RNA sequence: AAACUCCAUAUAUAUAAUUUUAAUUAUAUAUAAUUUUAUAUUAUUUAUUAAUAUAAAGAAAGGAAUUAAGACAAAUCAUAAU
């Protein structure tokens, strides 16, 4: 029995021959299923297949070699072929699938969710510069004590009480609500934007439809903005002495 | 605990069944263990540390800092020879690899044969055996570049095997003579 | 691969000589 | 029965509705009232047995049961996600889909018979023997044709029939003395057991390109020739995989050794549809020694392959003609292989 | 099925265990320093974990606030101040309290951490003496 | 209390789903067919709940997951001993001490007894035989109670192989030395350096057979015992071995099995634990694990089945395969022109691909050396003045 | 009895013999039904329309 | 060169018997982003395409370390060594 020695695939001479022979497979299925016409019913009934990535591609099939014109073909096809009505297809097209449409699907336990204590508050940090702010909110009328202090005797400047106010006035309840804020570090406005980002996450547990609302506003995103540090040879942070042409 | 007198004995020295012991009637039974995940301190796999492996605990009778012999009770006294070689095979050759040999290191026309065996399935023997090898010019050429001159070794041989098959070829190397008239032999085998 | 493992508990002559100076 | 296959498909869901209700409403006003009945129903009746079967199917069920099983046929029914509608309502649309089928099938054919009718599907795949081809199919296939007087190559002066409409005319009797020719050449190496890989760039080839190379068990490239791929084997091609076959053209699932699988494989016999674009594979088949065939228009040099086959390459119907006869004289010659191995 | 895993083996493999505190009186404070948390760490789940078995009621390891020296010095041997290089060290700091332990039983702990003490930490012990107002010292 | 009350509630529930005021819903077998069925599903997601509780509250494994796979858990962890060098290595001298002058005193002592360990190494025999023990920089470890320093070293020339056994009858020049170094009784060098230390001293010479396994050794080699061949210009044979002392090793092929290593290892424990919480449990009902603290499976034997000390530990062992170095002759090393010259011979890589496809993280040494870099400077004299042989290595 | 005859005939998967009557014969799911959450009161609904 | 890394960001988990309280904290480990989509308009290697428009979801926006080869016989024999 004479024996001898040729290369695994057809392709084996073109580019990229593993993506070429898996590409022939889904075109020989596809053309032995031209009929069968496509599911009407779609986006909600359709590209629900999450598919692999690039780097899943090129691990299994394409290497260093893999293009991304032949990656999006190949998901093309893929879609083309899924995109079958679901009980006229056949289990040649779902088998050639499965190890396209593989994810991983870390199942959930995790949901952590947020809820009032036994008194009925919410209780909400927030951050700014190098402050922070405990804020503890119960449904009432529209009274404030910030470290056990008066707004108006705490914060002198009108624009830190009116940032305290601004999440309240975005949901108007500003007369439903009473806050008891304790803050520690920074300054003035530091402390007054740590309170309302407190403000503006607690808001969200009595009503967590409008969470929506507050990140429009922009009240839910942190500010990360701090000072820089001072760099060597450098007056200041992005300030170096005076430049000599001599 | 989980087992207590259950054949223990065979299965630990009996050195150690006291504090086997000792552990029973101080650690109390539905101990509510926890993993820990700040810090690790057992070893990923499972070892019942009643065996002191070679290469995986200290060498006894060899100075090593958490030792516990005096400095009168070290045994070890010859160092002409690597302590605690390697475990298993004794070897760690990565896959497709294999240890040094001669393989032809005597002569140049051996690898020259196996390449071209490798690249084009000419017969090794014949290359080796039946072709004969001549430098016809080995001189140093140079290019100007923006570093500055660049040497660069050129050779030129003729392989030919007595018996009508000839050939030329022509070898440009930037480290050495020898990877020059390599180059060149290679051309000529390709080129008879 | 198998070596003995000698034991010998820790008794407090043994720990003597490392308790707090004060 | 049937009436539980046609139960509406979707019934009881009063006990899913039911176990969503009594969840939202807190403990402290219901879970009192029924736990203060307790000492009402114990009553003097004997329990143990029912209460230690009862617990004993909790225990089997709900605390025993497997979420994740183990350590770690035909298809006679076609259509089985398929499902039927009702008698009284109208077909579905897969019903529909498939009725048209069985008319497709069945009744749609009926009327008159087509003949003397061209179907391009039918070069690729059913492809005349060597032996019958006519000038008339060759003319039909367009092989006649050339480039245009202005870009003629005078090396071609012995393949032109004239001019005419401004093109030059090939002699489809040499086409079909060096197809002849070319024909029996692949089919030679397709009994000798060889390696034919046929190549063709131009758009809408890879069809023909693929089935020629199916069909007499070689290999195909459409995409573009990596230069060298045959100078240059050990770079361009070591990282992929080899096989070893018996005679008959079997997989034998034997262990290779990784030298055996990176050195060389050479073609055979390489057959080049666009020669003209493709000028390096031709230069690396020449240094390397592989025979090769071509189809040589009026602007190409016939020098550079060994088997020439006079004809047009622009036109997809002309070189799926001559692909084609190529591909089943190979594989008449695979055919007489197989049966020479197959019983001596 | 295979061969059994006592307690002590299997205690290894899990974070080490703990004695409650019955009265709540501090007899010891250790705290240990290093450069190199890891060591430190691990030094302490040595220390809980001795402490267990020698009936120590230990509160665990408590990170105290990390210390960050810096230098800045000139990156040339000569002239060229325009280009500095700062260098930071970094003191790692664990707390371990012992309450509710006899005078005796301590000092046998600290002997024998002392016996296996790791490379690069260092401990500082704060003890503590309940005392009558008055002691007949003659 | 018990749920023979709750069943005639939920029954009633079930005569409101039908109607408020109807006897009863639509009963297949009054309400037991599928009603069951459905109670048992509940029950069996709360289950599912509990149990995927369990076994992430219950995961530790190494780093090294790719990202691209499935079955990898959602636990990792890159402070493996066997995949990242300790820090307290970095430095020299490990110690720290509360007395900041203590401190210092002892950095100076460890740097004095180093150069002094540098300068007893070398050793004649015959006037004729000059014997040179390349030793790297020491490794100095003060604990609490004992002062350790560790060391590798590399004779010049170890016996030949091919002699017989006719040296276990006479002690070498190289084991004299280290004999004399930590087995004397009352003569040790460690007796020596305990006055200066007021601690139990140990030494530890690690033998090497390569000096390539070794930055500072390898150019100490170069610069002291190579001179020769480098001196006028550098030989075309020594250059030939220097750079064909190991072979051209597949980084990319090794990185990927170590990562599929790595893989396959977190994937069959978290199959262990799979088969333990559903295999088991039979016997042992549940609530028992109580997972709101407690998370104990089961025996230890079935949590880590199939990894011994004979499989694991080699094949996550990080920093073992040499794929890179560099070797710079600069000074004078010519008689001719005399001027400054410089020769570079580079080979292999100095990148860990390992790092870029994996979880595992690279960690700069000193903040400014990558993990998998060693490199080391030595100066030396020449009757034209100092040069210097600078090497760098690259350890996958 | 029933019950347990009707589980004992079947010598396959545990999903394939519970087979509900709406599909879904496979009863792995993640999470405590998080994605339909918890109903909002007419009150939340009011203030956000 | 990018990534890997350190200071910062968010989340979780673990330690502190909250009298080293700063729990509004400290630092060990892990996750996250070099952000995702959806329709718009110009277009255009045709859809597989970018630049925008911005319904939506996200806490997510910075900083520094690293400055190759060659050179200017640049500075350094006053950091030390030659
Ligand atoms: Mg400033
Ligand atoms: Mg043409
Ligand atoms: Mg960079
Ligand atoms: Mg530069
Ligand atoms: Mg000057
Ligand atoms: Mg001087």
């Amino acid at each position: 029995l004479p024996r001898r020695i040729v290369p695994k695939l057809a392709t084996f001479y073109s580019a990229n021959p593993n993506h070429e022979d898996r590409i022939n497979r889904l075109e020989r299925l596809l053309r032995k299923y031209i009929k069968l016409p496509s599911q009407n019913n779609n986006e909600a009934q359709q590209t629900k297949a999450p598919w692999i990535s690039f780097d899943e591609y090129a691990l299994i099939g394409g290497g260093t070699k893999l293009k991304p014109t032949q990656y999006t073909q190949l998901l093309y096809m893929l879609n083309k072929l899924h995109n079958i009505d679901p009980q006229l297809t056949n289990d040649e097209i779902t088998s050639e699938l499965s190890q396209y449409y593989k994810k991983s699907s870390m199942l959930s336990n995790n949901i952590k969710i947020k809820t009032l204590d036994e008194f009925g508050r919410s209780i909400a940090v927030g951050k700014r510069k190098s402050s922070t702010a405990k804020v503890f909110v119960v449904r009432g009328t529209g009274e404030i004590l910030v470290n056990g202090r008066q707004l108006n005797d705490y914060f002198l400047k009108m624009k830190d009480r009116e940032s305290i106010m601004y999440p309240l006035q975005v949901i108007e309840s500003v007369g439903k609500y009473n806050i008891f804020a304790t803050t520690s570090g920074g300054g003035p406005t530091g402390q007054a934007e740590s309170i309302m980002h407190a403000i503006a996450k607690a808001l969200v547990v009595f009503n967590p439809l409008l969470k929506s609302r507050l990140h429009k506003a922009g009240v839910l995103t942190r500010d990360y903005r701090h000072v820089e540090r001072k760099k060597p040879g450098k007056k200041k942070a992005r300030k170096m002495p005076t430049w000599v042409k001599r | 605990q989980h087992y207590d007198e259950s054949l223990l004995s065979r299965y630990y020295p009996e050195s150690l069944l006291k504090s086997i012991k000792l552990a029973q009637q101080t650690i109390p039974e539905d101990t509510k263990f926890r993993v820990s995940r700040n810090v690790e301190f057992a070893p990923p796999y499972l070892d019942d540390f009643t065996k002191i492996h070679p290469f995986w605990d200290y060498k006894p009778g060899m100075p090593h800092l958490h030792a516990q012999e005096e400095n009168n009770n070290f045994s070890i006294f010859r160092w002409d020879q690597v302590q605690q070689p390697l475990p298993g095979e004794g070897n760690i050759l990565p896959p497709g690899v294999s240890l040094p040999n001669d393989g032809g290191r005597k002569s140049k026309s051996a690898d020259v044969a196996a390449g071209l065996h490798k690249q084009t399935g000419v017969d090794p023997d014949y290359i080796t055996r039946k072709l004969t090898m001549k430098p016809l010019v080995m001189k140093r050429v140079s290019n100007q570049t923006g570093k500055g001159k660049i040497a660069s070794f050129y050779a030129l041989v003729v392989v030919g095997d007595k018996n009508g098959m000839v050939g030329l070829g022509e070898g440009k190397s930037r480290e050495e003579m020898s990877k020059a008239i390599f180059k060149a032999h290679w051309d000529a085998v390709r080129n008879l | 691969v198998s070596s003995e493992y000698v034991l010998e508990e820790p008794t407090p002559l043994s720990l003597l000589e490392y308790t707090p100076q004060v | 029965d049937e009436v539980m296959l046609l139960q509406q498909k979707l019934l009881y869901d009063e006990i899913r509705s039911e176990l969503k209700s009594l969840s939202q409403v807190p403990e402290d006003e219901i879970l009192p009232e029924l736990k203060k009945s307790l000492e009402q129903d114990k009553l003097s009746d004997k329990e143990q047995q029912l209460e230690a079967e009862l617990s004993d199917f909790f225990r089997n069920y709900a605390l025993l049961n497997k979420l994740f099983d183990s350590k770690t046929a035909t298809p006679t029914k076609p259509y089985p996600n398929l499902i039927p509608s009702a008698n009284d309502k109208p077909y579905s649309s897969q019903e529909l889909f498939l009725r048209q089928l069985n008319h497709s099938m069945r009744t749609a054919k009926l009327g008159a018979t087509i003949s003397k009718v061209y179907y391009p599907h039918k070069d690729i795949f059913y492809p005349p023997l060597p032996e019958n081809i006519t000038v008339e199919s060759l003319m039909s296939a367009g092989v006649h044709l050339g480039q245009s007087t202005s870009l003629w190559r005078s090396s071609t002066q012995s393949y032109i029939y004239g001019e005419y409409k401004g093109i030059h005319i090939i002699d489809l009797n040499q086409t079909l003395s060096y197809l002849k020719r070319a024909a029996k050449v692949v089919e030679g190496v397709s009994e000798s057991g060889g390696i034919i890989l046929f190549l063709g760039t131009r758009q809408g080839q890879k069809r023909g390109l693929e089935e020629a190379a199916k069909k007499t068990h070689g290999y195909y490239v459409s995409t573009r020739w990596i230069p060298g791929t045959l100078t240059n084997s050990t770079e361009i091609s070591g990282i992929w995989e080899k096989q070893e076959i018996d005679s008959n053209d079997n997989p034998t699932e034997r262990a290779l050794s990784p030298n055996e699988t990176s050195k060389q494989v050479k073609p055979d016999l390489l057959v080049v549809l666009n020669p003209t674009e493709n000028r390096n594979a031709l230069l690396e088949a020449i240094k390397s020694r592989v025979p090769t065939i071509a189809i040589i228009d009026t602007d190409s040099e016939p020098s550079l392959v060994t088997y020439p086959i006079p004809g047009n390459d622009d036109s997809l119907r002309s070189v799926n003609f001559l692909l084609g006869v190529l591909a089943r004289a190979g594989q008449r010659g695979l055919q007489n292989r197989l049966a020479r191995n197959n019983e001596k | 099925s295979t061969r059994p895993y006592p307690v002590n083996v299997e205690a290894v493999y899990y974070a080490p265990l703990k004695l409650p505190i019955k009265y709540g009186d501090l007899v010891a404070d250790i705290q240990l320093r290093s450069y190199d948390n890891e060591n430190l760490d691990f030094y302490s789940d040595f220390i809980l974990r001795t402490g267990y078995y020698l009936g120590i009621p230990l509160t665990g390891p408590k990170p105290l606030p990390t210390r960050r020296e810096r230098w800045t010095v000139i990156k040339s041997p000569f002239v060229h101040a325009k280009s500095k290089e700062n260098f930071e060290r970094h003191t790692h700091k664990r707390l371990i309290r012992a309450w509710d332990t006899n005078p005796e039983v301590l000092q046998m702990l600290i002997a024998y951490i002392t016996k296996h003490s790791m490379a690069g930490v260092g401990m500082k012990c704060n003890f503590f003496q309940r005392s009558e107002i008055s002691l007949d010292l003659g | 209390l018990k749920l023979l009350n709750m069943i005639l509630s939920m029954m009633n529930k079930t005569n409101n789903n039908n109607n408020i005021i109807i006897n009863n819903t639509l009963d297949s077998l009054m309400n037991k067919k599928l009603l069951l069925k459905n109670m048992l599903l509940d029950m069996n997601n709360k289950k599912m709940n509990n149990m995927k509780r369990m076994l992430n509250n219950n995961n530790m494994n190494p780093a090294g997951a790719n990202p691209v796979v499935h079955r990898i858990g959602p636990a990792g962890n890159i402070n493996n001993k066997l995949q990242h060098l300790n820090n307290m290595n970095n430095w020299n001298t490990q110690i720290y001490n509360y007395n900041k002058n203590m401190e210092i005193m002892n950095t100076m002592n460890d740097k004095l007894i180093n150069k002094l360990l540098y300068k007893m190494m070398t050793l004649k025999l015959n006037n004729m035989n000059i014997n040179k023990i390349i030793m790297s920089k020491t490794i100095n470890q003060h604990s609490l109670n004992k002062l350790n320093i560790k060391f590798y070293y590399y004779n010049n020339d170890i016996n030949n192989n091919n002699n017989n056994n006719n040296n276990n009858y006479y002690m070498n020049m190289m084991n004299k030395l280290m004999n004399i170094m930590n087995n004397n009784m009352n003569n040790n060098l460690c007796n020596i350096l305990s006055y200066y230390y007021k601690k139990k001293v140990t030494i530890e010479p690690i033998k090497l057979s390569y000096i390539y396994l070794n930055s500072d050794i390898f150019s100490k080699y170069i610069s002291l015992n190579d001179m020769d061949k480098y001196n006028n210009g550098i030989l075309t044979n020594y250059q030939r071995m220097l750079n064909n002392i190991m072979p051209k090793l597949n980084d990319h092929n090794i990185s990927m099995n170590y990562i599929n290593n790595i893989n396959n290892i977190n994937n069959n424990k978290y199959n262990n634990m799979i088969n333990l919480l559903n295999n088991n449990n039979n016997i042992n009902n549940n609530n028992n694990y109580n997972n709101n603290n407690n998370n104990y499976i089961g025996n230890i034997n079935n949590i880590y089945n199939n990894m011994t000390i004979d499989n694991i530990p080699m094949d996550i062992l990080m920093y073992k395969y040499l794929v890179g170095w560099s070797i710079k002759f600069k000074g004078r090393l010519s008689n001719n022109n005399g001027r400054t010259s410089t020769t570079n011979l580079l080979n292999g890589t100095f990148n860990n691909k390992k790092y870029l496809w994996s979880n595992i993280n690279n960690n700069y040494k000193l903040n400014y050396i990558p993990s998998n870099h060693n490199l080391y400077n030595n100066s030396n004299i020449n009757k034209n003045g100092k040069y210097n042989i600078k090497v760098k290595l690259n350890f996958i | 009895n029933e019950l347990r005859e009707e589980f004992s005939a079947k010598e396959y998967l545990p999903e394939t013999s519970l087979a509900p009557p709406g599909q879904s014969k496979v009863d792995l799911l993640q999470g405590s039904q998080a994605g339909s959450k918890i109903k909002p009161t007419a009150e939340q609904l009011a203030q956000w329309e």
